[PDB]
């Protein structure tokens, strides 16, 4: 299987900046294509941002242009850089990872909370 | 005679069956299922995940102190039905109810040692070479009233898709009558006077809001705008074959038989249905829900 750990999160103010981890385990040479969700206590689930095997991404239009999704081949781990944050991203972000060649996800990590304020 | 999780054996490795089956209708017995914690589709899923990742292992030189990708030969045909059976001290009871929902008590329950053939299918918003439904079109969800728990639907009459390589093609009068047959199913359980809308899908990633299925060992994803565009000559939908590549290691034609779909409701008068889903457990789920597994 695949084990994958969230880190990252935590507090800060309007129009900084934060680097979320997502660290990769396991029998993870069948990923295709990994990404980030996002939820806040209240609300339905966000993919906010995806990265593919081909290194080709996607990111939502609440985010585009602020967020950043990359790889890290020599630790196994996939960064999403998060840039002029609003108090609109305040939520739990889980990274998710798909070892099918399509479809949803199907592994996921425990969650970090990112708050900001105004 | 109760109910349980155990892991079922598998049929066709896999170990010899067949040559002659036996079905056997429990008389004057109604039996609970429950296709939405049926571990059944657990199992099914965890055995393909294994088995995409099987498939996979060829391709791949372990040299030193990684994994390198390698000579990988393309045309690895995946579906052969496989059936699921039950161990020593187990049965899998089977329901009959040519409409049953999926939830509920059936009153005409047989018991087999394996389930029929199964096509393990990996496919996104329209599924391919499944199983039909007997006289009417069924359609099979949790929670009606709960929006964003997926619904699933098994049609009657299947609907030719012929794909080539890059664009498929659905007969417009065959899709027509489907979607005819699909809306008055909903109006069925949403309201008589109520009004359906099929839309395209409502996220953004092109990986989910497209229809991607495995196409002669090439994997295609078609927009399938023009299905979901409806109130109540040829369509062409147009394709891209996309590499899948496996992120962590170092360096045509097909026809198929449309037999179900995959529905999320948003949230007026009316209800929009959008082509939704995308986990696979509701693929295998579409197949395994008039089983269960019970301990003798
Ligand atoms: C099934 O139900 C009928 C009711 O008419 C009953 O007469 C019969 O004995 C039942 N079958 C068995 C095997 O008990
Ligand atoms: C129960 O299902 C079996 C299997 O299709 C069928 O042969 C039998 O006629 C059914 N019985 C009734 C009463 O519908
Ligand atoms: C399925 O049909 C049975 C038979 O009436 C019913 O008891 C059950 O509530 C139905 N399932 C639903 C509505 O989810
Ligand atoms: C398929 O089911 C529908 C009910 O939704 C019915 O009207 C139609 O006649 C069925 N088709 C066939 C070929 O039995
Ligand atoms: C279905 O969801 C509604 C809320 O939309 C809730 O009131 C109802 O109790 C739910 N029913 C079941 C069986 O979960
Ligand atoms: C697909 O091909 C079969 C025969 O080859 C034909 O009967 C069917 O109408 C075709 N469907 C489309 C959409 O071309
Ligand atoms: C196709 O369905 C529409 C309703 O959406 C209907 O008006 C039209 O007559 C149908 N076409 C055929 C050929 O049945
Ligand atoms: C499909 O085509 C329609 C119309 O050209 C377009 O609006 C839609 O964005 C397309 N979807 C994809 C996934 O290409
Ligand atoms: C459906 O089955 C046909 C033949 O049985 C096969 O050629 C085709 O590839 C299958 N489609 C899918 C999506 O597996």
């Amino acid at each position: 299987a695949v084990q994958l750990v969230d880190s990252g999160g935590g507090l800060v103010q309007a129009g900084g900046s934060l680097r979320l981890s997502c660290v990769v385990s396991g029998s993870i040479f069948s990923i295709n294509a990994m990404g980030w969700y996002r939820q806040a206590p209240g609300k339905q689930r966000d993919l906010v941002a995806r990265i593919s095997g081909d290194s080709s991404t996607y990111y939502i239009d609440s985010v585009k242009g602020r967020f950043t999704i990359s790889r890290d081949n020599a630790a196994n781990t996939v960064y999403l850089q998060m840039n002029s944050l609003k108090p609109e991203d305040t939520a739990v972000y889980y990274c998710a990872a798909r070892r099918l060649p399509i479809g949803d996800y199907t592994d996921w990590g425990q969650g970090t909370q990112v708050t900001v304020s105004s | 005679w109760k109910e349980a999780t155990t892991t079922l054996f598998c049929a066709s490795a896999c170990v010899p069956t067949d040559p002659n089956p036996q079905e056997v209708v429990l008389v004057n017995v109604t039996e609970n299922f429950n296709m939405w914690k049926n571990d059944m589709v657990e199992q099914m899923h965890e055995d393909i995940i294994s088995l995409w990742d099987q498939s996979l292992k060829p391709c791949v030189k372990l040299t030193g102190g990684s994994v390198i990708t390698q000579a990988c030969p393309k045309v690895s045909f995946e579906p052969i039905p496989i059936h699921y059976c039950a161990p020593a001290g187990f049965a899998i009871l089977k329901c009959n109810n040519k409409t049953f929902n999926g939830t509920g008590p059936c009153t005409n329950v047989s018991t087999v040692q394996c389930t029929h053939g199964i096509r393990p299918v990996v496919s996104t918003q329209l599924l391919l070479n499944g199983s039909l439904a007997e006289e009417e079109v069924v359609i099979r969800s949790v929670n009606f009233t709960d929006n964003a728990k997926t619904i699933i639907v098994q049609l009657n009459t299947s609907v030719e898709i012929n794909c080539t390589r890059a664009h498929c093609n659905i007969s417009r009068a065959k899709w027509n009558n489907t979607l005819k047959q699909i809306a008055s199913k909903l109006r069925e359980q949403f309201g008589n006077n109520k009004t359906i809308i099929f839309k395209q899908s409502s996220g953004g990633d092109p990986e989910i809001v497209t229809h991607s299925f495995n196409c002669g060992g090439e994997f295609f994803y078609c927009n399938s705008t023009q299905l979901f565009n409806s109130t109540w000559d040829t369509i062409t939908l147009p394709c891209r074959i996309k590499q899948i590549i496996n992120m962590w290691q170092k360096v045509i034609r097909c026809s198929s038989n449309i037999t179900g779909l995959l529905l999320t409701r948003d949230g007026n008068e009316s209800e929009i249905f959008r082509p939704g889903g995308g986990d696979m457990r509701d693929n295998w789920r579409s197949e395994l829900y008039k089983y269960k597994v019970v301990k003798i």
